[PDB]
């Protein structure tokens, strides 16, 4: 059967390049021509007992997509979890039951890696456990860097945000520590720093990081400019000091950039991506988050079926 | 002069200051075995260690590795009707299971009913966890709390 | 058209030996060969004012498994109901001119009954009106119970916990009173006893049962031991005094332990059932939550379909 | 001598699994003098004692009034240059301050910066205590409960 | 130099046979005869950490008509302690520099003898701590017992309510075991009973109680019933089985009592005295009440003077 058929996805740091690379390949083919009845009979759980406009939507639209059902609930306050007081354990013990996949997003790092210990043979894929992992955003996300600058190697990759809650750049990092010759700048502030096990991960690879305070100081040399939102609901209230965007990019900003270019944001956005460079060729946000169809459907097509499509 | 031992285990060479540390994080008092331990004793080798020997009881192979997290210069004895059959010795265990507490807060470990496990990883100067769930790496250290 | 076509499933009281033996029948069958399309062009509601994981999931997926749709709500908070104060009478007489069954969860004992005077020639399935009825609850036990010890009839059945708040208790003690020779003790406490009216249904048909104060008492003799949860949200504050599970199920107990036997829980299980009984031969709560995806289409099926499947 | 020391103190007739908890509780590993805990050994009338062997080194009040209430079994000896010097059993004091914790939820000791105090009463049955803030008193049982 | 001069007014056991009668004596001399600058120039504390009428106004008064100042608060909720989070050591030290006496309210059990242990030379009296001591209604139901009866030795004392959380009832049944021959009746829910701690010392002083279910049990032999309120407010939830009042005394109950027999209350009364009882001759808790001056004015006056002559 395929590399991935049956295979729970839980964080990037268990995947090879080799097993992202065949769900870019897969997705390139899904976006080209459709597959309506690829999963025509299978049930998927969609399991948020976290909040989601982009994971949610895009997931269960993918689903759909391919001719899969859909049960679940996008909040946990009338689960039995919610009032009744079960453990997720028990949660996922009886929905492994019933469905032929769960998708899951939680509020405690570990939440997936805690299921998969009880969804028996179901695959769980994990929609974001708390900060740490988030794996199919960097499936989106490769697929829309190599979509726009045409390779996943030898890339100035800039984050700038909240690395330090940033589940999506601790993914993205770890997926493109994979290609050769990839190069991070990561502009946080201190408390909100890249957390120090991802630049372990990174020495260790020799991969050329370096911290900035400006995305001027950035600008001509990158070609990927990854922006992040202050993961306002993950902070100690000691981190209060810095909620508002340090670094808020503007149009005018752009003036010194590469024209191959692209500013990619996992949205949502609320300050720092000004509305003004909405209307410039970089801006790419909006088409980074259709991008979340393919890969998405791509994905589940290689877990719930053994023949790798065409 | 501490005791003479039939059959067991005899960890001996355990740096003068663990062997308490060592009998309380590993469960080996909770036993209805004869121990007999030696806190604060002259080696030479080291000023001062500690020993401890638990009659009719043997350690496994991960159980004994699990002790190089707190004293590698260990030598488990291993000791069949006075012959001393063994001389076990720790390497660092690839993961050390159900007897850590993850230092992150917001990890599933704390609330869901799932034993605790790390991958243990020698990094630079002293040996770093990484929680199974979470995926924090934390220095041995700070694992060992406070 | 076969015994339960278009037929309200409201309460355990309203149906024989013979209907709830059809059901079991069904189910046999509908495990052993799918019926994909069995539904396919109904629109079932799933309509939730209370909280659920296993009824309304395991409902919504047996649905989508024969073909149909589901529309609803997990949460009144958003619906007119919830907001702009209409009566459950009118919430059932629009919905009525919509789907072609309805499935109702619902805090009120009684509400399902009321809801079957205004759901016109729909169908209305109880999914639990309070403290009274679970009757599709009661179909997958009487499921497992038979596949698991190969009879309904001549049991020795113990239901341990709160049997005032206990729906599920109430119809599973009025379906097991109509097969023969069945014994039962109930080890409550005073507090949340079984009903008496439940006991006089009982010494009516002369069906042997008995009060306890032990699981040790009854394990030898016990097939079925049937645990329940504190209805907490359902007591009186003069009843808080007993929130905690009296009786609490460990392993150990399990030493007296006929061969046979089987511990069953409706689920969630908060404190009383240990997770170490999760290991044992006995434990069997998450193979009875599996049923109700059977027995909960094995129903659906014939309410919706005049011909008896096969 | 089933093991020897010039001065220091020989704890013996400690009941099985209570010497570990009183290493515990009298911090007796904050030391550098040479010990021996014989754990799970004999006692004919009751089978099995633990002993604790604490070289150069004697109890204070405190311990020893504590010994009273944990261990009213066990023999305290005093051994100068080998002879046994004395060799003393306990006997419930007054009052003990400092370490018990009252039961009473809403007891005042619990919140304010105040060392505890219990009275103790010996109930044929049992050891009264009282609590110096609450007035409450209870089994020693109820309050020993570790 | 008298021998309450200087005290801390804290448990009933710390006061002596004659402690108690040397206050009584002092109150009736007062109540006969008032002092009205007795405690001129002396400045006091009002400390109420809990709700008050009677506790703090009687004591409030009783300073005034000695010519006491008093300064104080009637709830932390604007204290420091309540709002800048000081310890109550440390402003029972600070107010003990300031006034001359501290007399205090305190929903901890145990407040008071740690106020003491930092109030350096200030007395501390309690006004109750919790569900411990109350000595300053003691003195005031003792000096009304002897109004009534003539005697504080030899009498059937029935206490009916909630005997468990009741510091009054406490205080009281450890004064009257000071005197001879008091026969005691205990009347409360069992789950809301005497503290064994003050049975036993019952016992230990061969004094004779019991308990009963009825009121009419023993209305026919007793000299004072005393009624208490269920203290809500203290209640575990276990407990709240137990929050109306059990045994509620109606003028009709009085039938066939004693004619010299008064009913006590230490007040706030809820629904355990119908209001029928107040128009009887028996009814006597608001004289009870008004005899809370005389013996606080005792109070103040022997602890703050060194010699009464009156
Ligand atoms: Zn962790
Ligand atoms: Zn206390």
């Amino acid at each position: 059967a395929n590399p991935l058929y049956q295979k729970h996805i839980i964080s990037i740091n268990d995947l090879s390049r080799d097993d992202l690379n065949l769900v870019l390949a897969t997705a390139a083919k899904l976006k080209a021509n459709p597959q309506p009845e690829l999963l025509k009979h299978k049930v998927i759980a969609s399991c948020f007992f976290e909040a989601s406009t982009r994971t949610r939507l895009s997931f269960q639209t993918s689903m759909h997509r391919l001719g899969a059902s859909v049960v679940g609930f996008s909040d946990s306050a009338n689960t039995s979890l919610g009032k009744k007081g079960e453990t997720l354990a028990d949660t996922i013990s009886v929905i492994s039951t019933y469905v032929d996949a769960i998708v899951m997003r939680h509020p405690q790092e570990g939440a997936a890696r805690l299921a998969t210990e009880f969804s028996g043979n179901v695959p769980v894929l994990n929609a974001g456990d708390g900060s740490n992992q988030h794996p199919t955003q960097t499936l989106l996300d490769l697929f829309t860097i190599q979509q726009t600058e045409g390779r996943l190697d030898n890339l100035h990759v800039a984050m700038v945000g909240d690395l330090k809650y940033g589940r999506t750049v601790h993914s993205l990092t770890q997926a493109l520590a994979k290609f050769d010759g990839n190069r991070f700048y990561f502009i946080a502030p201190d408390a909100l720093a890249m957390p120090e096990y991802i630049l372990d991960m990174l020495d260790e690879k020799g991969i050329a990081w370096s911290l900035h305070s400006s995305i001027e100081e950035v600008m001509a040399e990158v070609d990927i400019l990854y922006m992040t939102r202050v993961q306002k609901e993950r902070l100690d209230p000691s981190e209060y000091a810095n909620v508002k965007a340090q670094f808020v990019l503007r149009a005018s900003d752009l003036h010194n950039a590469k024209a191959n270019m692209k500013v990619l944001h996992p949205l949502p956005r609320v300050d720092e991506i000004a509305t003004d460079v909405d209307k410039t060729p970089h801006a790419w946000y909006f088409q980074q988050a259709g991008n979340g169809i393919f890969a998405r459907q791509a994905l589940l097509a290689l877990v719930l079926n053994r023949d790798l499509v065409l | 002069g501490v005791e003479a031992i039939k059959r067991g285990t005899v960890i001996d060479h355990i740096p003068a200051q663990i062997g308490f540390k060592l009998l309380s994080l590993f469960k080996l008092t909770e036993t209805d075995q004869r121990i007999t331990i030696g806190l604060n004793l002259p080696s030479g080798e080291m000023g001062r260690k500690d020993l401890i020997k638990i009659e009719n009881t043997f350690l496994s192979e991960d159980q004994v590795d699990q002790l190089a997290l707190y004293a590698p210069q260990a030598t488990v004895n291993r000791i069949d009707n006075y012959e001393v059959v063994g001389k076990s010795r720790p390497s660092l265990p690839e993961r050390i299971d159900n007897v850590l507490v993850c230092p992150n807060s917001n990890c599933i470990s704390h609330a869901e009913p799932v034993s605790s496990s790390f991958a243990v990883r020698k990094r630079a100067n002293d040996i770093a966890l990484k929680c199974k769930y979470c995926e924090k790496e934390f220095s041995h250290n700070v694992v060992l709390a406070n």
